[PDB]
RNA sequence: GAACUGAAGAGUUUGAUCAUGGCUCAGAUUGAACGCUGGCGGCAGGCCUAACACAUGCAAGUCGAGCGGAUGAAGGGAGCU
RNA sequence: GGUCCAGACUCCUACGGGAGGCAGCAGUGGGGAAUAUUGGACAAUGGGCGAAAGCCUGAUCCAGCCAUGCCGCGUGUGUGAAGAAGGUCUUCGGAUUGUAAAGCACUUUAAGUUGGGAGGAAGGGCAGUAAGUUAAUACCUUGCUGUUUUGACGUUACCAACAGAAUAAGCACCGGCUAACUUCGUGCCAGCAGCCGCGGUAAUACGAAGGGUGCAAGCGUUAAUCGGAAUUACUGGGCGUA
């Protein structure tokens, strides 16, 4: 399945940016993002350790739009690997095909990139892949189907990716709308406020 | 893409079932309940804050306010199956179905036995018929389907359904005994079913005879002989001696002016359950009389609330077959339960739809029980 | 007798075969004394179509093992390559 | 060059406290069943109870190049036509 | 799925006389909370016989049914403040549902229709050719060549075109343990409950409504095993008064 519905409620509940709109105008002037959603928005209501762990895990899940069972799978495979499962989890989550397409800049949001992937418009190594979970390997050359390169959405999102901060680990050729995924980003490159140790503590229980 | 302020009124979609309340109707209309209450009071019948109203007024108020509406079918599955059930062409005459009715011991089983040369009357516990039987016979004039029914007053319901699928009734009355209560019951059943009646005075070989008081008795019951006004034909028979049976059969088949085109045999078959039972070795077995279409072996059939596909299909005397004509009685195997008499069977030719419709019916059947 | 035949693994519509030496009166997927290779009908990519251990095959042939028709064809196919 | 690397507590006896001690909860699993609800596909699984009684179909045959024998086409045709 | 003897239980009978063994595959009745089709083919892999064609094969390969499990994908995407109408609450100012809706613009995955389209196939028949076989260009065995012939699944996997947002969200919980709160009814009643326990006139615990929190084609309850339990303590407990 997939979460469909209001997307500014999640930002208000988590209390942070949690990029879910196109980012065109702003985030503050659409949802007054300083109250928790619902009737009792003004109450502060500090929360326990379990609440903090749950909020962190839910925040990560709500940013990539992954449900609970697939998150369990990702966590299990990350723990099975070597080298600090906490950062292996983000290493794994950054290699998803929809996330890669979003980073390359062919989609306004994660959901838009997911629909680009699902609707048979993205080819990974020169053949169509429509699974928004395909782990992109380093060196793969993602592209767009020639019959769909003149869609207004990709061109519109190209400049938005132009001004959002350089990722500096993928490359893109704009004329042919074709890019290369050099390598999965290091833990430093990602936002150093997602404290994954809370996730590890929550699941190891 | 900019934001434009709407100018005209707002219109919604209104979903109305069999019944609806004013509060919830207004809720779907995005309007207050007090305003619609006063609107109803101003035009026609006043309404309460929580008064249940029908489909017609709900659709009226939906259409006057301008919002689009659509009615909700409480039995959408049933009507969807019915509309998608069948449609064919062509028409071919079918063998007539005739039921036999009368008073006790007036000699109807003997009449059928002489017609078929079968003598089932020798069997039968106690000397009385207690089961409704259907036989397909090749008479010297043609093909007929006879239905023998018990004459006792305790099987009245069994007689009623017997008149539901006959279109012709042979009323046997004994010459010596005359009009008896079950004769009145049989004529009432025939009149209710809207069915032609052929009367046969039996036991004419007795020295008492007197086959003329029956004429007056049936005339007083609104059944007129061939003479006089003329509604039904009379004929004297002797059942055991077999005199007059030929003329009775010819008179019965003379009522072939009812055309009786059974539609194409190529249509999916329909029928009615006549006799359902349970067998320790083959499960629930249903004796059904085809009405039109054709029933084939290995066909998905929905009967009553039991569904299932026919593993096997026997005729009256065993000998498994693979076909069933427009008016042939057959015993089918393969249902998941024992149906009750009077239910209808239809070939669905689509297993899924049959399954959810049958489970649907079973569920409300448990709820109603 | 002792025969060399194919034991079917894999999955639905995707067969995989093991070259197996068995007593003849066993289930197709039951007891065996030795497996001496495999055969892949689909193969494709980096997979190999079939592989055979020459020494074991020759030893079992010299002991009187009777290959099946398909195995008889595959053995000389492998030898040719 | 790898074949492993891993261990949480809480509620409840008292006016309150520490200890002892039982009960209960948070996890992972089913050949599961039941209630409500139900779009698709891939791969698996499906009488755990009565080793209870079984209607009807099929599940073990092959060899005429071991042997008598009877059914013996196509034809060579002949004769009367 | 053979013989004989005896036994229990069914059945046929012309009344003298015989037959039977689904814990093989489908199937029935019964018992139960509960577990499926009287399906297709020997095309593939095996097995029996044959010399060879070939015959048999409920093994097997495949289909049917069932959210029973595991995995994957859909039920749209962007913009959109008069912060619409309605519902809910209120200190009557307003807040919330909420960019959520409507409007505007995009796309067609899956399902729907139509056209293309592999792989599972090794072999068999016929004719010629070359070697070996003897005593022999014969028959026969083997190589190769040429021709012909094989698929239940199957309307295969897959690929392409067409119209449109149209065809597709529910379940549990919200006093603490434990993430999530207020109103309205009821008054030791009706009820809830895993443990503490709530309910006797302002109930965040009962029943509804608004809001929220978890999961999601599933969600809960019941049954059962291990863990937590160092609570049978080898690792790793104790015995003055528990
Ligand atoms: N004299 C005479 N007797 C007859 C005639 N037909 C039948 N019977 C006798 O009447 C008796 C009853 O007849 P039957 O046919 O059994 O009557 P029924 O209508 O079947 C009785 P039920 O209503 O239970 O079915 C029988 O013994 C039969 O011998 C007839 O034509 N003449
Ligand atoms: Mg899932
Ligand atoms: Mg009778
Ligand atoms: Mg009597
Ligand atoms: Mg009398
Ligand atoms: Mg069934
Ligand atoms: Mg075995
Ligand atoms: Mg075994
Ligand atoms: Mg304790
Ligand atoms: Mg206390
Ligand atoms: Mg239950
Ligand atoms: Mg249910
Ligand atoms: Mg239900
Ligand atoms: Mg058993
Ligand atoms: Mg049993
Ligand atoms: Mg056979
Ligand atoms: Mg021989
Ligand atoms: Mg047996
Ligand atoms: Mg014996
Ligand atoms: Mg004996
Ligand atoms: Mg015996
Ligand atoms: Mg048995
Ligand atoms: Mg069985
Ligand atoms: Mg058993
Ligand atoms: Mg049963
Ligand atoms: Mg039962
Ligand atoms: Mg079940
Ligand atoms: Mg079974
Ligand atoms: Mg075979
Ligand atoms: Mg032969
Ligand atoms: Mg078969
Ligand atoms: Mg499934
Ligand atoms: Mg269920
Ligand atoms: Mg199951
Ligand atoms: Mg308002
Ligand atoms: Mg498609
Ligand atoms: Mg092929
Ligand atoms: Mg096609
Ligand atoms: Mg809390
Ligand atoms: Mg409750
Ligand atoms: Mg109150
Ligand atoms: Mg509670
Ligand atoms: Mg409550
Ligand atoms: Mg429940
Ligand atoms: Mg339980
Ligand atoms: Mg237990
Ligand atoms: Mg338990
Ligand atoms: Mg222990
Ligand atoms: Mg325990
Ligand atoms: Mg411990
Ligand atoms: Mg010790
Ligand atoms: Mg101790
Ligand atoms: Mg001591
Ligand atoms: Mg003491």
């Amino acid at each position: 399945a997939r979460y469909i519905g209001p997307k500014c409620k999640l930002s208000r509940r988590e209390g942070t940016d949690l990029f879910l709109k196109s980012g065109a105008r702003a985030l503050d002037s659409k949802c007054k993002a300083e109250n928790v959603p619902g009737q009792h928005g003004q109450r502060r209501g500090r929360l326990s350790d379990y609440g903090l762990q749950l909020r962190e895990k839910q925040k990560v899940r709500r940013i990539y739009g992954v449900l609970e069972r697939q998150f369990r799978g990702y966590y299990q495979e990350a723990s099975r690997r070597k080298g600090s499962t906490g950062e292996n989890l983000l290493q794994l989550l950054e290699c998803r095909l929809d996330n890669v397409v979003y980073r390359m800049g062919f989609g306004s949001t994660r959901s838009e990139s997911r629909q680009l992937v699902s609707h048979k418009a993205i080819t990974v190594n020169g053949q169509t892949v429509n699974i928004p979970s395909y782990q992109v390997k380093a060196g793969d050359v993602v592209a767009v189907r020639e019959k769909s390169k003149n869609q207004l959405r990709i061109a519109q999102a190209l400049e938005l990716c132009g001004q959002r901060g350089r990722v500096e680990w993928v490359e893109v050729d704009l004329d042919k709308k074709a890019g290369t995924f050099k390598s999965a980003p290091a833990r430093s490159d990602l936002s150093a406020d997602i404290n994954e140790n809370l996730i590890v503590e929550l699941y190891s229980k | 893409h900019g934001f434009q302020n709407p100018t005209g009124p707002i219109v919604r979609e209104v979903n109305i079932g069999e019944t609806i309340t004013v509060a919830e109707l207004a809720a779907q209309m995005s309007v207050k309940g007090a305003e619609v209450v006063k609107f109803m009071f101003k035009m026609g019948s006043p309404v309460t804050i929580n008064q249940v109203l029908d489909q017609e007024t709900a659709q009226l108020v939906a259409e006057e306010l301008g919002h689009k509406v659509k009615l909700v079918s409480e039995n959408a599955l049933e009507e969807q199956l019915a509309e998608s059930l069948k449609f064919e062409g062509e028409a071919v005459t079918r063998a007539p179905v005739v039921t036999v009715m009368g008073h006790v011991d007036h000699g109807k089983t003997s009449l059928l036995d002489y017609i078929r040369r079968a003598k089932v009357a020798a069997g039968e516990a106690g000397g009385i018929t207690q089961h409704i039987g259907a036989y397909h016979v090749e008479t010297e004039r043609g093909m007929v389907t006879f239905l023998d029914t018990p004459g006792h007053a305790a099987f009245t319901a069994m007689r009623a359904r017997g008149a539901q699928a006959t279109d012709i009734v042979i009323l046997v009355v004994a010459a010596d005994d005359g009009v008896m209560p079950q004769t009145q019951e049989a004529v009432q059943h025939a009149k209710a079913a809207g069915v032609p009646i052929v009367v046969a005075v039996n036991k004419i070989d007795k020295p008492e005879a007197n086959p003329d008081n029956i004429k007056n008795g049936l005339a007083a019951l609104d059944v007129i002989p061939e003479e006089w006004g003329g509604d039904a034909p009379f004929v004297p028979v002797s059942a055991k001696l077999g005199t007059g049976v030929d003329e009775l059969l010819e008179a019965v088949l003379l009522q072939a002016e009812v055309l009786e085109l059974k539609a194409t045999p190529s249509a999916p078959g329909r029928g009615v359950v006549v006799e359902s039972r349970l067998d320790k070795g083959r499960g629930p077995v249903a004796t059904v009389l085809v009405q039109d279409g054709t029933l084939r072996q290995g066909d998905m059939v929905l009967v009553g609330i039991n569904y299932g596909r026919v593993r096997a299909m026997l005729d009256e005397n065993g000998k498994p077959i693979k076909e069933a004509g427009p008016s042939i009685p057959v015993e089918i195997l393969g249902l998941d339960g024992t149906p009750d008499a009077g239910d209808e069977m239809t070939v669905v030719a689509d297993e899924k739809k049959a399954r959810e419709v049958a489970l649907f019916r079973q569920g409300k059947f448990r709820e109603v029980k | 007798m002792v025969t060399i035949r194919l034991a079917r693994g894999g999955s639905k519509k995707r067969p995989f075969y093991h070259l197996t030496v068995t007593n003849s009166r066993n289930a197709r997927d039951g007891r065996f004394v030795e497996r001496i290779g495999f055969f892949n009908p689909v193969a494709t990519g980096g997979e190999v179509r079939l592989s055979v251990d020459q020494e074991r095959a020759t030893y079992w042939l010299g002991q009187g093992a009777q290959p099946s028709e398909r195995v008889a064809q595959l053995l000389k196919d492998a030898a040719k390559a």
